């Protein structure tokens, strides 16, 4: 194929030098696990029971007890494939453009096929790190003019049913108020058996700035890093606890255990880039390849995620 | 919409930690006390039942009867579960006592119900005695645990 | 079956996809495997 | 099991004694297939094709080309599972009731379990004759106050998208206005490639009787029966043509290939009369029992099946 | 089975059949047309006929209250059987093509009514008179309605030369896109009989 | 719903092959050029085979079609995903051949598209290639030809 | 595992149902052979 | 030259066809063969 095809064979040469996901630190080496699936659904079944009133007094004779009910829950979690499509130099005509240093025309912008493949696939990858992020999909720093999705396709951070704390607009710069929002998240947290587990927070460069200022007149040896650290601690029964900054983030913290019973990423085997095998030719020196990539498969239980915005309007 | 078990699935699984105030669902079929001693019935279903009081309705002649949702005097028992493939309702006759959440019309522990003509509870014939306050499942559903004890004026 | 393995020879699109998704397998568990946190 | 439940090895015993379903006798032998189900559904899909418009004709450059399209269709099979009670008396009662001519009580209507299990079994069968042949379950004799049954969940009789003929009240008596109805109905039978198969046709006794007049002034060489074999040999291409007399049906006369490919009969295997284990026993000699039965399974092809009614108002 | 989408080898096959229907179609009737009412049918070339629309045959018509009266039909038939003009080449094997109404009306006993002898019999036995008591085969064709086709079986007096590419023939061109929809092309080639003139009965029963 | 929903109680007979196309399934056009120009979009509501048009929302989420016509239109839908709620869209530029609903007509009578994506009789939009076929109790159709907006 | 035969023994109330239902698949398939129309 | 050879291994589409048509006229043959009217 490889003889035949060469795209194929260039695609297999570079590959190598895409870097790997930043969102692969997010989640343990566990918590992760791969589907085969390109468009679609995975449902699963969960059976819960609940006591319908009090117990009944064993006493004489008697016939009408108390009920035990149960439930049934189906989660669905959905996926969805996407394209891009890129335009590339032909291969017999990159000799008239491979100048001494650069390959391809400047003044035009146009690459050879494994560069533009290359830089492609890094878009791609920084796209799909931004939606496992922040469970939305838009080119626009404003976050407007958003992907409409399919349901049960959600995020980290606009993942329903969980915690959420908000920080008000007059103590965006007060580190008390932001911790103390903090704690009363961690106090709603709901861990259950699942509590010794190591934790996760994200937060932005300028969350992270913040927690280096030393507690408070002001502590000794003591910061807001550490007092989040050890109250952290106090729930998770003292497990570790890793901190992360995260550029997409934007004055947003998000707490979340490293448990695979509780929070799962089953995404697609095709989720990263792949190119397709159809490629747009012409009698002129442009071609035109496209590439696929697979978005959705995060599942969390609810009330085990804590998600502080602090209001800077 | 009104469906014993939710068509629409759940985006994420439900944290089975806490025990307390998870029984006031829609999904709960059957009586909170129930003995081994109580009659009941499966008969067709004429639209949807679930959870209220059921009349009987007769056709040209053709088919069997059938239950539909209803109160007053022609009040015949009570619907306490559904199966929706065979569309077969499992009443309890007003003739055995029932203790379990019925539909409430959109109350107090101890005021009086009685079954209107859409088969709902609603405050006052006595048909039961409610045994606490209304819960309101969705803008329009509206459950309450009742005492069922047969007819008395 | 993977596009590391060098011996590999991809008889059609189809098995070049699937080296991919494989080698894109192997290098999550190789990044897994280097991290030290 | 048998040294344990007496009622399990009476049946064991009294089983074989009951007679066989006289619906074998309107299939093949290759047209039944059992399937292992008790309540709930089977699906199947089909596919077909048609075209959309004329043919296009090649000259000189055209890109707009005709299409085809194509359709699925999912056909969906009910079975239902039904159930009767029947009273007895207990094993250890049975020397109290025993006389010199029989065992049991005359004045009560009291029966031995294997007697009264066969006398139920032999009932219920009956019962799933008529439902296989008329696709009604009703205990009347006029047919009215009917069990509401599930959607597809048909018979020979009632099975829709079929050919349907009604002799009119005037000329019920007339045999050759019914020999016209039937031509019609049989030119408007539809056998396709599957018309080299042999024929069934099921008649009442009335039916029968007029059959077995001389064809018409009145030629004594030949029957209407005779004619009508011929003529459904006409279609059927020169193949056995069986005729069949059932006393269920009442002035109505029903012809069926039987072929596979065109109808089907795939009943449950639990489909037949089978007695549970829940036996109820009191302090009295007289006991419970009950039986249960699956009802459902026809699957037939449009415009297969002649269904020709003669009014007798 | 949502979208409609089938496997190459299923969707050929059956556009395969339903392209054979229509070409079986053209043979006997010699029109195309995708409607029941045959109507918005395709403008065809000149010199391109079917054996039911060639012209230049015998052709009779029962009358709408004759429309169950085989006697009458027979009359019919017979009508156009003496206005056959076969010649030398009589003694040839024959072919008749009916209805099934028709076919349902033949099969009845030749009318008191002739013991062992039916309106088939008697059919063949006057088609007989006029093949030199050669064979006549009966058929039956639902594309036909209320038509009867009576011709020889006479390469000399009717030819069938149809092209080598009449039937069904995948085409290279498969057109391709990024998606997993794909189409592809069937062509067929038709035209090709040759009847000489006076030579085909065509009996019409006018139905109402 | 494209495809009917319901399950069919009986196998279906694969003999005829006239008159097997006016079926509300049907999905795209009886004459298909491997030229033509198709879109995905969004879908608001049903617009399958119906005209369609661009609809902006509050500018959180992106624009989608929905069903209508007059000096809106944008566009003829000719099929529907339902799993991703996907409208396939023909511009109004490329010309299109097919079947497409209409309001409940002879050939040659010139039809425009209604608010609600619905053909009618008279800017005209297309031509009847045929009558009115009644597949339900208010669901028409006919096969019409766009060559898009001329007044 | 039918009625029929008789070193069958039954352990249990639904090794007794699949040996009825057995029973009754044998019995059509014995009334198919032994038929003549 | 016909597909029903399965030691035939077609080098083009136009052999293919070909070979598609030649088998069509050997199932046109072998049905003249075997078929066998009613002659009464």
């Amino acid at each position: 194929l490889f003889d035949e095809n060469y795209y194929a064979k260039a695609v297999a040469n570079i590959i190598g030098e895409v870097k790997d996901p930043i969102m692969y630190k997010w989640f343990s080496p566990d918590q992760i696990e791969d589907v085969d699936l390109q468009m679609g659904y995975q449902k699963t079944v969960k059976w819960d029971a609940f006591l319908n009133a009090n117990p009944t007094t064993i006493a004489n004779e008697v016939n009408t007890i108390s009920t035990i009910g149960f439930s049934s829950e189906v989660v669905r979690l959905n996926y969805l494939k996407l394209q891009y499509k890129f335009r590339h130099l032909k291969q017999t005509s990159e000799k008239f453009y491979t100048s001494d240093s650069y390959i391809g025309d400047i003044n035009n912008n146009l690459l050879p096929f494994a560069q533009a493949y290359k830089l492609a696939s890094s878009e791609i990858i920084k796209l799909i790190n931004h939606f496992v992020l922040t469970g939305t999909v838009s080119i626009q720093k404003d976050g407007k003019n958003q992907k409409r999705l399919l349901p049960n396709m959600y995020g980290l951070l606009n993942m329903p049913e969980q915690i959420k704390e908000e920080v008000a607009s007059g103590d965006k710069d007060k580190m008390d108020k932001i911790f103390e929002k903090i704690e009363a998240g961690l106090s709603k947290l709901e861990l259950g058996d699942e509590f010794s587990t190591p934790m996760m927070v994200i937060v932005d460069p300028a969350t992270s700035l913040k927690l280096v200022k030393p507690y408070a007149a002001a502590s000794s040896c003591e910061k807001w890093e550490d007092v989040l650290i050890q109250t952290i601690k106090a729930i998770n029964n003292r497990e570790d606890v890793y901190i992360e900054t995260s550029n997409l983030l934007k004055h947003k913290i998000l707490i979340y255990p490293l448990n695979s019973e509780l929070i799962k990423f089953k995404p697609s085997k095709y989720m990263l880039p792949t190119p397709n095998e159809q490629v747009d030719k012409d009698s002129t020196d442009v071609a035109h390849s496209y590439i696929d990539f697979v978005l959705g498969g995060l599942l969390a239980t609810r009330k085990t995620i804590l998600q502080v915005n602090i209001k800077q309007s | 919409a009104l469906m014993k078990n939710p068509q629409q699935d759940s985006g994420l699984l439900s944290n089975s930690i806490d025990f307390r105030d998870q029984n006031l669902i829609f999904s709960n079929s059957g009586g909170v006390c129930t003995s081994s001693k109580d009659k009941i019935e499966n008969y067709p279903a004429k639209g949807y039942p679930y959870k209220r009081g059921v009349k009987l309705s007769f056709g040209d002649g053709t088919t069997e009867l059938e239950v539909e949702a209803g109160g007053g005097d022609d009040l015949y028992g009570v619907c306490s579960d559904i199966d929706e493939f065979s569309g077969m309702a499992t009443v309890i006759p007003i003739t055995n006592n029932f203790t379990g959440y019925l539909t409430l019309k959109k109350v107090n522990p101890g005021d009086k119900l009685n079954f209107n003509q859409h088969g709902e509870l609603e405050k006052v014939s006595v048909n039961a005695i409610a045994l606490s306050k209304a819960h309101k499942l969705t803008e329009d559903l509206f459950i309450v645990l009742a005492s069922v004890f047969g007819n008395r004026a | 079956a993977s596009l590391l393995d060098s011996n590999f020879v991809p008889i059609n699109f189809t098995e070049f996809v699937q080296a991919i998704s494989n080698t894109y397998k192997q290098r999550r568990i190789q990044f897994y495997e280097n991290l030290k946190r």
